[PDB]
């Protein structure tokens, strides 16, 4: 009797895998349909603020979080610059961070078609789910005035514009399956962790340079925050049916392990928030029938993930 | 050369790892080939110099300087390497131009006292090889071409700094040079030729400075071959035989 | 950049002995995988290491194993890339001495070690942190299955690291940079001793963990 | 002494050589490599593992006996047999992609997700154009890649072999290596009862999934027609 | 039937179930469903009968897709050990014909064609795991069929419409025309090329330039006055 | 109310070609196919695809990347794929105007996209499962209405914003599957499932109207 | 602004309108790291040019069964300048077009047809520059090429001709480059045919012609210069083979 390591059958066949699993009630996940994965997180541990108490001088990280879910794990930290300004509810008035995802994987060179749409799409969610408002990346400039003469102090308020520009580095350790749920998740813990520096100054134009110490919060509107779902749906082939000693489809919750991404070619994608608004939604009917009940279960699930994830911490 | 047969990798092992060491062309494991050297070739330039190999690998070293900020300007010497045949990007390159500004490095390869203009400017010397042919690990032949042209660089005379227009000053100081060995069994070897480097069980690069043996020192694997540990003795050995017959590659390169 | 979101150009960034614990095979898609964390008085550090190989190569027919080796900044762009090729030379030096590279003709392993975390309190430090990335590559190899003669080991001190196989009788490796002057025999001393604690860690934790 | 069980790299297991009466000579396997180590000033030649897990010293036919070292408590070699999977056809040869080696895949990871949203070849997508030579050894999904010629595919009737008849497009198919070939290729074989196709679907891979009924035919069960490949014995 | 029906894909296909219908090109047989459905936009076509009906779809196409009893003209873009590289349209996947397959041809006797030399040719054979084959000779017999090498004319790229209207329908005027206004050499390649050879290069032009002006209008009658327009040797 | 210009066979060196303008934005796209592939692109059993999206203003980004992922998304299932192994076809997409304010919204663009991909893939030859339509929806802050092929002046105000490609069988009668759902803002299920029967009738309008477009221009083409 | 072009009819470095400036060429430089190989001094220009080939492709592709490849690699060096460019010039797309002309320059020229399968390196290092680069590099190849014993047609004599006003300047200097439109010619031979014609900068289209004739003229003697060292190159060579 010929056998093949779950792996190996992944990659050999991967639909008959998954067929042959869901024929079981499980997945080649090991987790039944509706069950996601847990996620743990440490956040704020990368950052320079991370101790109040002894403020790390060299570090320039102004928000971190690293989170793991199955085995996966993802690194997220945001850092800054500022840029000279020039001259609602509307998305006019909203902005967004400009993320980097480094999903790790074996090869080494720029970037795969998987980092670059995942980066676009975090930096394109983020401001059409209109996390981040404009008037919040604003510097109030304070001025570096001398000490009477022989050395220097800083004023703040309690004349140019500036603005606050936010970078993301995103690492992904050991990816299993589509990672943008967890970058997503991942960048929102950072963004909520992110800590903006105070800044002051001194055809001929001074710098502008950033306090050591003080540090503003990055005020973000929470109403708006939203977490990231992903379901497949799969039609129950007769055929590759167990025996477990006329067509069927199944909701599945969380991708993972191969099996499932390759054979899975309808998908729905949801950015929800705990309100009960919804932030994003993709419908990919790449295979079988997208139906309106599925988009519903979907949703339900969508959301009660979302509570979940924003509630399991603090 | 590279690429040698296992039957021509053993004779070659046999002969060098005999006692005494014999290598392919007769030399003494102190010994060095036959080398020439031509300065003062490039006249848009504070300092140049060109090396020739008797294997045929040929080196180019510039040298061109610019007035900086000390305090904006940490680091007085820069060394750009670029080798024929080789991008940039290769790790390689990348390697031998750290090595280099590390043992050129104002902070203790060379004496900064000697850069100095004002308490706010001075001299940044921009050194750029280029190794136009090379057959074996070009270190020592690009730190031997260094050497000579900053032996033989001038700079513009001091008298915001203002200079002279038609007189300069020699540039004074002492150059290191960088060594490369070949640990072939119990036996170590100068200037090993791109044979006995196909075969060699380690390399040891061994900077020198001052009459003194200095920093950088790198254990390096000659091929991915035969790339074999090593004991200490042959470390000591390397060591001892650098500092042994160092003053007179020293005294034969300051010989004008 | 059209392959990254770098946002305005116009914008400017901001300005403004030890205890061990080893682990492996916790990133599934690669073939071995290490943590290694260190913690000393005043001075965190921890590093990643995964194994992607025996893989195939671009190229003519090898006739034995090809190894790369690629150090990732962390968090902090704490290294220059000329320094981190060049540590990357001398891994790829030592580890051509410890991998049986005659049992994968025609194949590449290629090595990386992300430098997540490396925050010492205290007020050149590759140094110290190369025996650690030994530390980790040789344990992601072993647990990659990827055949070695030895266990390569490292040491740090004054400055000089030391790399040894086979009880500390040989020597695989040596990174002499600066680090002050001070005779070769007790930096190879401790370096010795570093590298026997860290052997004796490393099958240990081979020995409850594989 | 007895060789000690649990093994790690740079561990000795036993000299060359041994006697307990006659002399058995010890030969290097799997797992293991003869050094000749250097203790108190003198020669030492020894049998060290080079990998983690369980020595074994079986026998096989003064005399010589095998050791080895197995993990637990890769790359392919001649006569290892490779699960692949048929990419290309013609009337010689049919091209192949080693998906597995030894109940192993490889690569470890195939590239899945890596290219995007469709169906796409493992450097089908962006980064395929701007992969690093210099600096890796291959691309993400990069597979070791085999050549099955028509020669090797049956033990007999060598001469006037119909791969069309054999394998398809698609297929997975359990060979074993004959040969390391060149750079690009390794050369298998399917001659023997255990070696062929061990997966088919009807259509060349446009329909579901055929089982096999005889060693030159399998079936569709919903349709009920039958194909033509060279089946690999179950069981 | 007799009445032909514009089609799109995915549209219910309207022939008669209880009638067997052998299918042509357009129409596709689904490998999982078993369901009939017709996968090109054009002009849904059934012949009469005979022993069972065709059902195919003309569809406007400018890609040739090699089908066995196909006559192409293709061009030799290189030179194997016992056949030639052949391009029947550019970016396409090439096509093989064997030195074998010539008339008169042993291995001692060998056709003498070179690199970018025309040859006009018969698929014989286009399985679709296979790189498709041509022939120039009768397979059966092993004489002369009409075939081979095309001497010092002019190629014109023309859809695929054209051509087979050009090789099959005998209503169609262009010839007609053409051989109004000169002699002339011709061959019609279903591949989408069109061979042609006057005396003169004039005439030759001329034909050029009036075949691909028909080409591109879609109008039939025209064909005379653009002709007439194109032989008063306008520049 | 949804009237679009669409033309097919324009463009000389490609199999097929299409130009679709629907409002302001002007979309000519090209393909070339089953050509053969390179081997990085090869699939043993199918059509492999090359998708390229290029901007009207400036060079391709990683906007357009995900544009080319989406519009992948939507060809992949739409192609018979399995009738070209080891095949390539080529789609290329230029963006001649985005009639949008391209660096908030690129939903027409992507729907504009996806029609000329679709009428191009058609005058090609290429063996499709089925037909396809796309329009954009937008929800406005104050009205919270639903728009259909809405405005650059109306996406300016939108609340939510959203791209609707469906997959049409049967004369264009019945809804086979949902090829692409892309909804970005803030929004919820009563609306979206409103948007979603609007929707689906605009599409089935504009499947209609792409029907009478492509009969019109190929049926001249072809003998009785 | 100063005197290019003194009433005496004299420029900055000395020399008349017609003049070339100081050239001089070295065959055979570098015989253990090339094929054929060439050092050429013109001006301040000093150039190094190595021609290695024909010899087996590197790729089993870039292999051409009917001709031989040519590749070209122009490397200006960061001091060749007086200001040391901290930017490398390698993937500048200028260097990319220098690099494009010469190889459809030596293509027409060399006869690679008679080395099929195999392929021709040229190897250019720019040690120092001082304008009139392009044609400095055309005579570099020629000499290089014509010492590695590679066929070809005929000489092609590289040279550059600036205009100041109305007065055409011939072989001009970096500082008679800048302040001046420039046209560099690629002469075959003693032709009066153009391999190469280079204008990017405005020139008046009624005195272009004027500046052409010099230039080819210019180009002779260039070519008689580099025929009398390969000459003497060949005839000190010959002579000292023979016992
Ligand atoms: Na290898
Ligand atoms: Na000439
Ligand atoms: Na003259």
């Amino acid at each position: 009797p010929i056998t093949f390591p779950p792996e190996v059958l992944a990659r050999i066949s991967p639909e008959l895998s998954l067929q042959r699993h869901l024929s079981l009630g499980i997945r080649p996940c090991l987790r039944k349909y509706e069950e996601f994965r847990d996620v743990a997180i440490e956040n704020n541990t990368l950052s320079r603020y991370a101790d109040a108490g002894n403020i790390d001088t060299k570090n320039n990280i102004l928000g971190s979080n690293v989170l793991k879910s199955g085995k996966t794990i993802v690194i997220t930290s945001i850092t800054g610059g500022i840029i000279e300004e020039t001259s609602e509810d509307i998305i006019a008035n909203y902005a967004s961070v400009y993320p980097v995802v480094e999903v790790e994987r074996g090869r080494v060179g720029a970037c795969t078609d998987e980092e670059m749409t995942i980066s676009q799409k975090l930096h394109d969610s983020i401001l059409h789910s209109r996390i981040l408002p404009k008037k919040a990346l604003k510097v109030k400039a304070g001025v570096r005035s001398a000490n009477e003469d022989g050395t220097f102090s800083v004023l703040y308020p309690d004349k140019r514009k500036w603005s606050y520009v936010l970078y993301a580095k995103i690492v992904v350790l050991s990816r299993t399956g589509p990672v943008f749920d967890l970058c997503w998740n991942s960048l929102m813990y950072a963004l909520q962790s992110v800590k903006l520096p105070r800044a002051f100054i001194d055809r001929e134009t001074y710098e502008i340079i950033c306090d050591q110490t003080k540090s503003v919060p990055l005020m973000i509107n929470a109403k708006n925050i939203a977490f990231a779902s992903n379901y497949g749906i799969v039609e129950l082939d007769p055929e590759c049916q167990l025996q477990n000693s006329k067509l069927n489809t199944v909701l599945i919750a969380d991708l993972d392990t191969e099996a499932e991404e390759t054979s899975i070619h309808s998908t729905i994608s949801i950015l929800a928030a705990p309100s009960g608004n919804y932030k994003q939604l993709t419908l990919m009917g790449g295979g079988a029938k997208i139906t309106p009940e599925m988009i519903k279960r979907s949703l339900l699930l969508s959301r009660v993930r979302a509570d979940d994830l924003s509630t399991r911490f603090n | 050369h590279m690429s040698l047969s296992v039957a021509e990798k053993s004779y070659l092992y046999d002969s060098l790892a005999s006692t005494p060491s014999i290598r392919p062309d007769g030399r003494l494991p102190h010994q060095f080939r036959p080398i020439e050297i031509f300065t003062d070739f490039l006249p848009s330039s504070n300092g140049s110099s060109r090396i020739i190999a008797s294997d045929g690998s040929e080196c180019i070293v510039s040298i061109k300087s610019k007035v900086v900020d000390h305090h904006v300007e940490n680091e007085l010497l820069q060394v750009d390497v670029d080798i024929a045949g080789q991008r940039d990007d290769a790790l390689v390159v990348e390697t031998i131009t750290s090595l280099l500004n590390k043992v050129l490095k104002s902070g203790s390869g060379v004496d900064s006292s000697k850069l100095q203009l004002t308490k706010k400017y001075s001299f940044k010397i921009f050194v750029d090889v280029l190794v136009i042919s090379s057959h074996s690990h070009p270190i020592s032949l690009i730190s031997f071409a260094i050497y000579s042209a900053l032996n033989s660089t001038y700079l513009p005379k001091l008298i915001l700094p203002t200079f002279h227009d038609y007189d300069m000053v020699k540039l004074d100081i002492n150059p290191p040079l960088v060594f490369i060995l070949a640990v072939v069994g119990n036996n170590m070897l100068l200037d090993p030729a791109a044979n006995e480097s196909e075969v060699a069980n380690n390399g040891l690069i061994i900077s020198w400075s001052n009459g003194k043996i200095t920093s950088p020192i790198r254990s390096v694997a000659l091929n991915d071959s035969n790339v074999k540990s090593f004991k200490p003795h042959l470390l000591k050995q390397g060591l001892a035989m650098v500092e042994k017959y160092a003053p007179d590659v020293v005294r034969s390169l300051e010989n004008l | 950049d059209r392959r990254r979101l770098l946002g305005p150009a116009a914008a400017k960034p901001m300005a403004f002995e030890q205890e061990l614990s080893l682990h492996t095979g916790f990133i599934e898609n690669c073939n071995g995988s290490a943590l290694v964390e260190a913690r000393s008085l005043g001075h965190q550090t921890s590093l990643i290491t995964a194994v992607y190989g025996p893989r195939s190569i671009r190229g003519s027919f090898t006739s034995q194993g090809t190894i790369s080796i690629q150090l990732k900044n962390g968090l902090l762009e704490k290294y220059n890339t000329n320094e981190l090729k060049e540590v990357s030379s001398f891994l790829m030096g030592i580890f051509n001495s410890v991998v049986n590279l005659s049992r994968y003709p025609k194949s590449g392993i290629d090595i990386f070690v992300y430098l997540t975390y490396d925050k010492d309190l205290t007020n050149s430090q590759i140094s110290s942190l190369i025996p650690h990335c030994i530390t980790s590559i040789t344990l992601a190899l072993a647990d990659a299955g990827i055949e070695l003669v030895d266990m390569a080991g490292a040491g740090e001190a004054n400055g000089t690291v030391v790399s040894f196989i086979k009880n500390g009788e040989e020597i695989v490796g040596f990174w002499k940079d600066d680090g002050d002057d001070e005779d070769l025999l007790e930096c190879l001393d401790r370096c010795k001793e570093q590298y026997n604690r860290y052997r004796d860690l490393m099958i240990s934790c081979l020995m409850n963990q594989e | 002494f007895q060789f000690p069980e649990i093994a790690y790299p740079g561990k000795l297991i036993c000299p060359q050589y041994g006697t307990e009466d006659i002399i058995f000579n010890y030969v290097p396997g799997p797992g293991t490599k003869l050094i000749q180590y250097e203790h108190n000033g003198r020669t030492l030649e020894a049998i060290t593992a080079t990998l983690v897990g369980t020595v074994r010293c079986e026998e096989e036919k003064v005399k010589n006996i095998l050791v080895s070292v197995l993990p637990g408590t890769n790359l392919p070699k001649e006569g290892d047999i490779v699960l692949t999977r048929v990419t290309r056809l013609s009337l010689q040869r049919a091209n192949v992609e080693i998906l597995a080696v030894e109940d192993k895949p490889s690569p470890i990871d195939s590239g899945i997700g890596s290219n995007g949203s469709g169906i796409v070849a493992a450097g089908g997508g962006s980064g395929a154009a701007t992969f690093s030579v210099s600096q890796a050894s291959s691309d993400l999904g990069e597979t070791f890649r085999g050549i099955i010629r028509s020669q090797d595919v049956r033990s007999t009737d060598r001469d006037r072999v119909k791969v069309i008849e054999c394998f398809k497009p698609g297929d997975i198919v359990r060979a074993q290596v004959l040969s390391l070939g060149d750079g690009t290729n390794y050369y298998l074989t399917t001659a023997r009862n255990d070696l062929g196709v061990v997966f088919a679907r009807a259509a060349n891979g446009a329909g579901g999934l055929m089982y096999a009924t005889d060693w030159q035919m399998m079936t569709s069960p919903v349709t009920g027609a039958t194909e033509k490949r060279k089946c690999a014995k179950p069981f | 039937d007799s009445m032909s029906t514009f089609i799109f894909p995915g549209d219910s296909f309207p022939v008669d179930p209880t009638t067997p219908v052998k299918l042509g090109p357009g129409i596709y047989c689904d490998p999982n469903t078993q369901e009939i459905r017709p996968v090109n936009t054009g002009v849904l076509h059934v012949s009469a009968k005979g022993k069972v009906q065709t059902a195919y779809i003309d569809y406007s196409s400018k890609r040739y897709i090699p089908s066995v009893n196909d006559f192409v003209i293709g061009v030799i873009i290189g030179t194997f050990s016992d056949s030639y590289k052949v391009s029947l349209q550019n970016f396409s996947s090439s096509v093989s014909l064997s030195y074998m397959a010539f008339p008169n041809a042993s291995k001692k006797n060998r056709p003498t064609l070179q690199v970018g030399d025309l040859v006009y040719a018969r698929v014989c054979t286009a399985e679709k795991e296979l790189e498709a084959e041509i022939e120039c000779f009768d397979s059966t017999t092993g004489r002369d069929a009409g075939f081979g090498i095309l001497e010092d004319g002019m190629i014109i790229d023309v859809n695929l419409n054209f051509a087979r209207q050009l090789l099959f329908n005998n209503d169609f005027p262009l010839l007609k025309v053409l051989a109004a206004h000169t002699k002339f050499e011709v061959a019609i390649g279903l591949n989408g090329k069109i061979w042609v050879k006057c005396e003169e290069l004039s005439n030759t032009l001329a034909c050029y330039r009036t075949i691909m002006e028909c080409c591109q209008k879609n109008d039939t009658a025209a064909f005379k006055d653009i002709a007439k327009r194109q032989f008063k040797e306008i520049l | 109310s949804m009237s679009v210009q669409a033309e097919i066979g324009i463009l000389d060196h490609v199999d097929g070609s299409s130009e679709f303008v629907s409002q302001d934005t002007k979309v000519i796209c090209s393909v070339t196919g089953p050509i053969e592939p390179k081997a990085r692109q090869e699939l043993p059993t199918q059509l492999a695809l090359e998708i390229i999206v290029r901007p009207a203003k400036g060079v391709a980004t990683t906007r357009e990347k995900v544009l080319e992922d989406k519009l992948r998304a939507v060809l992949t299932p739409l192609i018979t794929r399995h009738c070209y192994p080891r095949q390539l076809c080529q789609i290329t997409c230029q963006i001649l105007e985005s009639g949008e304010d391209e660096a908030e919204f690129s939903l027409r663009e992507l729907s504009c996209c996806i029609n000329a991909a679709f009428l191009a893939l058609v005058d090609a030859g290429i063996a499709l499962n089925s037909m396809c339509a796309s329009i954009p929806i937008a929800i406005i802050k104050d009205t919270s209405d639903i728009i259909v092929d809405p405005t650059a002046e109306q996406l300016k105000i939108s609340l939510s914003v959203h791209t609707l490609a469906l997959e049409f069988v049967n004369g264009g009668k019945v809804v086979k599957n949902v090829l692409l759902l892309d909804s970005n803002g803030d929004f919820n299920e009563d609306q979206l499932f409103s948007l979603l029967e609007l929707g689906e009738q605009k599409c089935q309008e504009l499947v209609t109207n792409i029907r009478r477009i492509i009969q019109d221009n190929i049926s001249p083409r072809l003998v009785v | 602004r100063l005197e290019i072009y003194s009433p005496e009819g004299l420029r900055l470095d000395g020399r008349r309108w017609n003049e070339l400036r100081r050239f001089e060429s070295s065959i055979n430089t570098h015989p253990h790291a090339a094929d054929g190989s060439s050092y050429m001094e013109q001006g301040n220009n000093k150039i190094i040019t190595l021609v290695k080939g024909p010899k087996e492709p590197r790729l089993k592709s870039q292999m051409d069964t009917s001709k031989a490849l040519l590749n070209v690699s122009v490397n200006i060096t960061k001091f060749s300048k007086f200001e040391r460019s901290k930017s490398s010039h390698k993937n500048e797309r200028r260097v990319l077009e220098i690099q494009t002309s010469l190889v459809r320059m030596f293509e027409k020229n060399v006869m690679l047809n008679i080395y099929p399968r195999t392929v021709i390196d040229i190897e250019i290092h720019v040690l120092e520059q001082d304008g009139g680069i392009m044609g400095s590099l055309i005579n570099g190849i020629t000499l290089a090429l014509i010492d590695a014993g590679i066929s070809m047609f005929d000489y092609i004599s590289g040279i550059s001709v600036g205009l100041y006003d109305t007065t055409p300047l011939l072989d001009t200097n970096s500082l008679e480059e800048n302040a001046m439109s420039t046209v560099t010619l690629g002469v075959v031979g003693k032709s009066e045919k153009l391999s190469l014609l280079l204008v990017e900068d405005k020139i008046p289209l009624d005195r272009l012609e004027n500046v052409l004739a010099i230039g080819i003229a210019g180009a002779h003697r260039v070519r008689d210069l580099m025929d009398e060292e390969l000459r003497k190159h060949a005839q000190k060579r010959v002579s000292n083979a023979s016992a």
